[PDB]
Parts: C-alpha cells; structure tokens; sequence
C-alpha cells in the first residue's frame, strides 16, 4: 500500500555540565532504520536494519555530516528559545523535531511534514501546502518571520517532494523482503474467571506488521464497547506488534461474543469465538 | 508534565520453563529523562536494554526496555518506573495473561 | 537520507 519516510529527533539540554543530550531516529513505515545518540561511542549515523547496511561509505559519511548538523543546529535553537522565552540558563529544555514523506501505491509523492516543537508543545510547523507556517505562539510568529526571510519552506518543499521520495523508493527496493511483507496478527481468544458466574475474554493479535490494526467486540452481531478494555499497540521487540481487547461476560454466554480483527495483512476481517 | 504510562509483558505467550523476553513499554511521557527498571523477585536485572528514544504525534516519548527472561511459577518479574511527573516509583507486576 | 540543508535557526 502507501508508504512513508520519517526522521524523529530530540535535543535536551544539560545545565549542569556538558552539551544537550541529541538522539535521531529514522522509519520507513514502522520499521526503524538509522540511528545516532550523542552518547554513543562511535558518533556516527548507525544501521538498525540489514537492509540499510549494503549503502557504502559515502553515505554513511554523509548521514554522520548530515545528522551532526542538525545536532548544532539544535543546540544554537535551545540558547535562541531559551532567551525568546525570558527562562533561566537553570533549567533542562527540550527541542524535537519530525519530517518526512508519504508515498502512495503507485509510489508517487503523496504528503509531507515538518515539524518542531520545544518543551514538548507545538512551536511551528510547516503547512500541508508544503508553502505556509503555523506559529502556535508570539516566540514562533519570530521564527516564522525568519523563516519566510530566509526562503526554508521553498528548501523544505524540494526535498520532501523530491529527494525525500527518491530516497525512499531506494529503500522499498531495497528493503523490498521485509519492507513491502506484510505480516497478518496471529489472533487467539483467552478466558480468566473473574467469579464463579462471570469472567474475561481476551482477544490477542500478535507479531503484525504494520502496526496498524482495529479490534472490535460484538455481542450478538452488535458493537460492544460496555465492560471492554482495549490496550495500546505495543512492540514486540521483534520489529512486529502485540495488541489485545477484552470483555466482562455473564459466565455461559460466552457465544454471544466476537472478536473482530481488522488488519491490512487480512484479506477480509478475522472473526474469533471463544468456544 | 506528563505521566508514563506502562505496560510490562512478555514477547511470546509464556509457558514455565521456556526462554522469552520482558518486555516494559513507556510511553505517553514528558520530559524524556525517565527511570526503567526490570525486577525479578523485588531485585533490579543488571542486562536490560533499550530502543532509541522517539516520539508520538502529541510530542509525548515512548521507549522498550526488555531483556531475556524465563518464566517459573515461582519467580516474580516487574518493571520499576521513576520520572518527574511521579511522586515515587510505580511498579507494574507482569502478569502472564496481560 | 538525511535533509542537508537544516542550518536555518529558529
Ligand atoms: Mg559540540
Ligand atoms: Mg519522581
């Protein structure tokens, strides 16, 4: 199906000794690829995905130029936004900042994103007409008026439509065993007594790739949402994903309850019954 | 600003006797510095690891720490969580059926 | 593939 690109990284800063701690992380879809941590020994962009480690020399030399960079240019940003905000050189701050792409099926630009944020709220973000900024206070309205100076939007644009897509049609080729597999949930129903005339199902969907998965309860044909927990998808560790939904039943009607498992891997919805 | 929340769970559905991996998911919290330990019987295990910091749409960080692990009847595992939003440190048993 | 030309400051 569609596809994405995506480049997540945080800069803290360290008031008591020493530079901001600086950690970036690269995705394509759910599947992470690169790293680099200010705290690591070799101080280089690092592969974290076997397909990414046939690329030579030159680029992860330019990947450790590039990512380092950006690390300065986090740095200068936390003193900039510490002085916009009248705050003291006391106190830990936090700069983060995300972009990327969307391709659809066809593998043509679809959409793409930049955005940045300190202390964990939005500051400003690059709209979707890939032209215009979103200020979300009077210290980001500074920087947007920099920003529109300085022609960033017009740079941004070309490389999210541009080198951004090139890029990560490479690594669908690439990566093509893993990266365009789709792995369907292994679902199974569970059963917990929770007194001698009630007790709990619990619907499991495990080792799915993408991450990306609905569960629904029906009781008699009809959503269920009444005495259900449903908990947030997890990592297995594995590079796949876990998730379960479960519900409070009269002990004995068991049958009137489904699971419904909706996941791109399935060609049609899974129904599961207890049984 | 922002409280972790936690979830402690093994890889593979558990079976006593069979190697897995314990895993602790942190997420939804804010700042990034945060204190993940896995217990075994109220004790800290020495080899855990953890993934590369990232984030959600909502700025909020989510990080795995997880290390291998086997399951006994006997042998009580949890995942230890300290951070600035948490007056003291929450402890989330593993259980085998969540 | 890293951006290269994230040098504007905020
Ligand atoms: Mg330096
Ligand atoms: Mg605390």
């Amino acid at each position: 199906g569609s596809h994405s690109m995506r480049y997540f990284f945080t800069s803290v800063s360290r008031p008591g000794r020493g530079e901001p701690r600086f950690i970036a992380v690269g995705y394509v879809d759910d599947t992470q690829f690169v790293r680099f941590d200010s705290d690591a020994a070799s101080q280089r962009m690092e592969p974290r995905a076997p397909w990414i480690e046939q690329e030579g020399p030159e680029y992860w030399d330019g990947e450790t130029r590039k990512v380092k960079a950006h690390s300065q240019t986090h740095r200068v940003d936390l003193g900039t936004l510490r002085g916009y905000y009248n705050q003291s050189e006391a106190g830990s701050h936090t700069v983060q900042r995300m972009y990327g792409c969307d391709v659809g099926s066809d593998w043509r630009f679809l959409r793409g994103y930049h955005q940045y944020a300190y202390d964990g709220k939005d500051y400003i973000a690059l709209k979707e007409d890939l032209r215009s900024w979103t200020a979300a206070d009077m210290a980001a309205q500074t920087t947007k008026h920099k920003w529109e100076a300085a022609h960033v939007a017009e740079q941004l644009r070309a490389y999210l439509e541009g080198t951004c897509v090139e890029w990560l049609r490479r690594y669908l080729e690439n990566g093509k065993e893993t990266l365009q597999r789709t792995d369907a949930p292994k679902t199974h129903m569970t059963h917990h007594a929770v007194s001698d005339h009630e007790a709990t199902l619990r619907c499991w969907a495990l080792s799915f790739y993408p991450a990306e998965i609905t569960l629904t309860w029906q009781r008699d044909g009809e959503d269920q949402t009444q005495d259900t927990e449903l908990v947030e998808t997890r990592p297995a560790g594995d590079g796949t994903f876990q998730k379960w939904a479960a519900v409070v039943v009269p002990s004995g009607q068991e049958q009137r309850y489904t699971c419904h498992v909706q996941h791109e891997g399935l060609p049609k919805p899974l129904t599961l019954r207890w049984e | 600003q922002r409280t972790p929340k936690i979830q402690v769970y093994s890889r593979h559905p558990a079976e006593n006797g069979k190697s897995n991996f314990l895993n602790c998911y942190v997420s939804g919290f804010h700042p990034s510095d945060i204190e993940v330990d896995l217990l075994k019987n109220g004790e800290r295990i020495e080899k855990v690891e953890h993934s590369d910091l990232s984030f959600s749409k909502d700025w909020s960080f989510y990080l795995l720490y997880y290390t291998e692990f086997t399951p006994t009847e006997k042998d009580e595992y949890a995942c230890r969580v300290n951070h600035v939003t948490l007056s003291q440190p929450k402890i989330v048993k593993w259980d085998r059926d969540m | 593939y890293l951006d290269s030309g994230i040098h504007s400051g905020a």
